[PDB]
C-alpha cells in the first residue's frame, strides 16, 4: 500500500532516530564508566558504586538493541503513546514520553483487546520488526571429595589471613579495621568460587 | 577568599531541579516506574555536577594556590576541588545505590544536617571496605607467589 | 628473553628472582581495583 | 561448515570494527575470531589455536584490565605467571 508504505517508512525513520539516540547514550555512559573506572578523583566506595551503576545502565541499554519498539497505542483523544522494551524521553521537551516501558501503568493498554471495550485507545499497531527495521502494520482496534575441597579452601584462606600483619605488629597511625575482623576464611573462600 | 564559588551555579541547580520536577510528574502520571525514575534523576544530577566542574575550572584564576597545587600534579584532583567549592553531589545508600536527593552544598557554603547525615553511610562503608580490599590483595599475591 | 630488570635499566643478572617480583608488582596495586561487593 | 546457533539474544554481537556496527553477513572471519562480545574460553583457544594464541590472549586481557583502572605494569611480569600454567601435558596416548 502506498499509504502503508509511506507510514512504514516514516515509522522506520522514527525508530532509526530512537536507535541513534540510544547509541549516543551508550557511548556517553561507556566513556563515563571508563573515566570513573580509571581515576574518578574520589574514594573507593563512590567509584565502585558509580561503576556498578553505569554497568547496569549499559546493560539496560544493550539488552534492547534488537526489537526495541513493540508497537503503538494511538488513542481516541488524538494522541499517541509508543511502546517498547525500555524508557526514552526527550530531556528537553519536558520529558514528553516517546517510548514507555512495557511495564509502565500507562502502557497496560498494550494487552487489553476486547470487543469494543477500550480505555481510551482507538488504533493499535504491533510492529513486526526483525531487530532494527519495521515490517508489518497490525491493526487491532559422591560427597567425599567436596568435603576435602572445601576444607582445603578454608585452610588456604585462613593462611591468607594469618599472612597479613596483625594489630600486635602494626606500624600505622591508629588501629584501623583489618581483614581478620570483617570476614571469615570460609566466606573468603565462598567468594572465590 | 581563595576557595572561590562560581556564580553560574544557582541557575544550573534551578534548571536541573525543574527537570527533576518534570520527572516527578512523569512518575505521578503513571508514565514511569520508581527505579527508572531514580536512574533518570541520577543522570541529570551527574550532568549538573559535570557542568559545575567545568564552570568552576573555567572561572578560577591561573595563579590560585589550590588550582596550582592541583594542575602541577602535586596533590589532588578537580573532584575534590569541585566538592570543596561546588557541590559534593549525589551520595550512596548503605546498599551502594545512589540517592536522587543530592548534596547541593559544598564544604565551604556549609552543609546542612540532612545533607550531612547521608554523607556518613559511604564513609563508614569505605573505612570498612579498605580492609577487605587488602585481604583480597594479599590472597591474590600469596597465590601468585605460590 | 626477560630482557632488562626495570629497576636497574640494564640486562638482568643470572641468579635473579623474577617470579616473585612479578607477583609483588601485580598484587601491590591490587588495592586500586574494582572488587566484587561484600553485602 | 561449523555452526554456533545457540546464541542468546542477551548478548548482541561482535562490533565489526571495519573503518563499527554489529558483525555483518558474508564477512571474512579467521580461525581465531570471536562471534559475540564478551570473553572466550582459554581452553577453547588452546584446543583450536594452540599454546601461542592463548598465552597472548591471557596477557592481553589481564593487562587491558590493569590498564583501564589507572595502573602501569609491564608484560614480562604477566608472562612469568603464564609460563607456569602450560608446563604440563595431559596424556591421551602414552
Ligand atoms: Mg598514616
Amino acid at each position: 500500500g502506498r499509504d502503508y508504505e509511506d507510514e512504514l517508512q516514516s515509522e522506520r525513520d522514527y525508530v532509526a532516530g530512537l536507535y541513534a539516540r540510544l547509541d549516543a547514550e551508550r557511548a556517553q555512559s561507556q566513556r563515563r564508566y571508563a573515566a570513573a573506572l580509571r581515576e574518578h578523583g574520589g574514594t573507593a566506595v563512590e567509584r565502585d558504586a558509580e561503576v556498578r551503576a553505569l554497568a547496569k545502565d549499559i546493560a539496560r541499554l544493550n539488552v534492547a538493541d534488537n526489537g526495541l519498539c513493540f508497537g503503538r497505542l494511538d488513542t481516541l483523544d488524538d494522541a499517541r503513546l509508543y511502546i517498547g522494551r525500555l524508557g526514552i524521553f526527550d530531556r528537553d521537551n519536558d520529558f514528553e514520553p516517546l517510548l514507555l516501558d512495557w511495564r509502565a501503568p500507562m502502557a497496560r493498554p498494550f494487552y487489553v483487546a476486547t470487543a469494543a471495550n477500550p480505555e481510551n485507545m482507538r488504533r493499535r499497531r504491533q510492529f513486526h520488526t526483525l531487530g532494527r527495521k519495521v515490517v508489518d502494520f497490525t491493526d487491532e482496534i559422591a560427597d567425599e571429595a567436596a568435603e576435602r575441597e572445601r576444607r582445603e579452601e578454608e585452610a588456604y584462606a585462613a593462611g591468607v589471613l594469618d599472612l597479613m600483619v596483625d594489630r600486635e605488629d602494626l606500624m600505622d597511625d591508629e588501629d584501623h579495621l583489618l581483614a581478620q575482623d570483617l570476614i571469615d576464611a570460609e566466606e573468603l573462600a565462598d567468594r572465590f568460587k | 577568599a581563595d576557595v572561590l564559588v562560581p556564580p553560574q551555579k544557582q541557575e544550573i541547580l534551578e534548571r536541573h531541579e525543574a527537570e527533576a520536577d518534570a520527572i516527578e510528574r512523569k512518575y505521578q502520571r503513571g508514565a514511569l516506574n520508581h527505579t527508572e525514575r531514580n536512574e533518570s534523576l541520577v543522570k541529570i544530577w551527574q550532568d549538573a555536577t559535570e557542568e559545575v566542574g567545568k564552570a568552576l575550572e573555567e572561572f578560577y584564576p591561573a595563579d590560585n594556590p589550590i588550582i596550582t597545587i592541583v594542575k602541577s600534579g602535586a596533590t589532588g584532583n578537580l573532584t575534590q576541588t569541585r566538592t570543596l567549592a561546588g557541590m559534593k553531589g549525589l551520595v550512596t545508600n548503605p546498599k551502594g545505590e545512589f540517592i536522587p536527593r543530592p548534596i547541593k552544598s559544598s564544604f565551604r557554603e556549609g552543609l546542612t544536617v540532612l545533607e550531612y547525615f547521608i554523607n556518613t553511610h559511604g564513609a563508614r562503608k569505605g573505612l570498612a571496605d579498605t580492609a577487605l580490599r587488602t585481604a583480597d590483595s594479599g590472597y591474590l599475591t600469596r597465590r601468585l607467589v605460590d | 628473553c626477560y630482557g632488562r630488570s626495570m629497576a636497574t635499566g640494564k640486562l638482568v643478572d643470572i641468579g635473579e628472582a623474577v617470579g616473585i617480583v612479578a607477583a609483588q608488582s601485580i598484587g601491590e596495586p591490587g588495592t586500586q581495583l574494582t572488587m566484587r561487593t561484600f553485602h | 561448515e561449523v555452526v554456533y546457533d545457540k546464541l542468546s539474544k542477551r548478548q548482541r554481537l561482535r562490533v565489526i570494527t571495519h573503518e563499527e556496527g554489529v558483525l555483518s553477513d558474508g564477512d571474512h572471519v579467521e580461525v581465531g575470531d570471536q562471534l559475540m562480545e564478551g570473553a572466550a574460553d582459554p581452553h577453547e583457544v588452546l584446543r583450536v589455536q594452540g599454546p601461542r594464541e592463548v598465552q597472548i590472549h591471557l596477557v592481553k586481557e589481564v593487562q587491558e584490565v590493569y590498564r583501564a583502572q589507572g595502573v602501569s605494569i609491564h608484560d614480562k611480569h604477566i608472562e612469568v605467571i603464564v609460563r607456569q600454567m602450560l608446563r604440563r601435558v595431559t596424556i591421551i596416548d602414552s
